[PDB]
């Protein structure tokens, strides 16, 4: 199977704060990586597909870059309703692999 | 005196998706062409070998408008190479469906081949569902990961450009 | 527009069966494919399993290989899942969602945008 890393995985910030979280996998798989956030209480949603294009209509709260093996998500200005958790999944086998994930915490 | 259903051809409640057409054959049948030739609600009615003036297997199909030209000799592209190959003597009759298929959130009834191993034969009708192995490794039951399921649908919707509006095509081969 | 509705929780006791159940809208029910999932409570979020309807025969991760079915109904354009032979462990949320994808040239790429809202098991 695909091995997901994902770290930190605890990423407390501020509001208006930048959060950087790594997506790393043990195989090159050169754009299969999707993040989703998870609120609590609630299924989890699509931000980012296929490496780097947005589904969710957010606005440019969340972008990310890389290739291959890796991958860098980065919130660009964190907001009180992004108090959420996050993962990642690589949809490259079966069964598609999920990291441990993480969240981002308050000051 | 006995003119046959070209009306269940053309009038057809449901028309079938390139991928699951719909053949029919028509004998012992007028040939009573002026019927298509004189109607107003056809666009296309490009008759190859035949005048349209003195023109049976009619295959039903919806398509969208932008491929509507590959259904013809000589045509290559999605739908000419991987759907319906056409060698012919006939015509080929289409109209504007969008009243009647494009439904609202999208009409997701119909289904094209995206994905094939090989160029399809003159009516070659391939109706499977056995994954394309892209190439680098058998798949070997693997969901679509440089693996791939071989058709993608098609949504037909009430806002769209000329290219995305459905069509209702009939050939009639002689 | 594929939302999905789901079934509410279950307590059947351990040593019986648990069947869920996602109804799905929007369209092309046949294709793509219907993905079920679980985490526990504490998100070790895994794939279970899934099934494309238009072949019908599935594909399920080595962990419910025996112990999950997976199947669905065009006619009724459902995702279902069975659990049988039930352990207390098994306690999860479980979920749906239908493997979307994007196609151009060719390259696809699988994602999940429409997931249902998670159902509810213990077991105990
Ligand atoms: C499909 O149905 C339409 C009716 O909606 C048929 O159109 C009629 O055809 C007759 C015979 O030429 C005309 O006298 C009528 O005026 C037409 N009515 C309308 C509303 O168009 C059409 O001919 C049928 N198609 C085929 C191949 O038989
Ligand atoms: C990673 O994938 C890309 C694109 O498929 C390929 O060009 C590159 O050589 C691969 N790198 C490694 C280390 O496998």
């Amino acid at each position: 199977d695909i091995q997901m890393t994902q770290s930190p995985s605890s990423l407390s910030a501020s509001v208006g704060d930048r959060v950087t979280i790594t997506c790393r996998a043990s195989q090159n798989i050169s754009s299969y990586l999707n993040w989703y956030q998870q609120e609590a209480g609630k299924a989890p949603k699509l931000l980012i597909y296929a490496a780097s294009s947005l589904q969710s209509g957010v606005p440019s709260r969340f972008s990310g870059s890389g290739s291959g093996t890796d991958f860098t998500l980065t919130i660009s200005s964190l907001q009180p309703e992004d108090f959420a958790t996050y993962y990642c999944q690589q949809s490259y086998s079966t069964p598609r692999t999920f990291g441990q994930g993480t969240k981002v915490d308050i000051k | 005196t006995n003119l046959c259903p070209f009306g269940e051809v053309f009038n057809a409640t449901r028309f079938a998706s390139v991928y699951a057409w719909n053949r029919k054959r028509i004998s012992n049948c007028v040939a009573d062409y002026s019927v298509l030739y004189n109607s107003a609600s056809f666009s296309t009615f490009k008759c190859y070998g035949v005048s349209p003036t003195k023109l049976v297997y009619a295959d039903s199909f919806v398509i969208r408008g932008d491929e509507v030209r590959q259904i013809a000799p000589g045509q290559t592209g999605k739908i000419a190479d991987y759907n319906y190959k056409l060698p012919f003597t006939g015509c080929v009759i289409a109209w504007n469906s969008n009243n009647l298929d494009s439904k609202v959130g999208g009409n997701y009834n119909y289904l094209y081949r995206l994905f094939r191993k090989s160029n399809l034969k003159p009516f070659e009708r391939d109706i499977s569902t056995e994954i394309y192995q892209a190439g680098s490794t058998p798949c070997n039951g693997v969901e679509g990961f440089n693996c791939y399921f071989p058709l993608q649908s098609y949504g037909f919707q009430p806002t769209n450009g000329v290219g995305y509006q459905p069509y209702r095509v009939v050939v009639l081969s002689f | 527009q594929v939302q999905l509705v789901q079934s509410g929780a279950e307590v059947k006791k351990p040593g019986s069966s648990v069947k869920v159940s996602c109804k799905a809208s929007g369209g092309t029910f046949s294709i793509y494919a219907i993905t079920w999932v679980r985490q526990a409570p504490g998100q070790g979020l895994e794939w279970m399993g899934g099934i494309i309807p238009i072949i019908g025969t599935a594909n399920y991760a080595q962990k419910f290989q025996g112990r999950v079915t997976i199947t669905a109904d065009k006619s009724t354009s459902t995702a279902y899942m069975e659990l049988s032979s039930l352990r207390s462990e098994d306690t999860a949320v479980y979920y749906c969602a239908r493997d979307f994808r994007y196609c151009s040239s060719t390259r696809c790429y699988f994602w999940f945008d429409p997931w249902g809202q998670g159902t509810l098991v213990t077991v105990s």
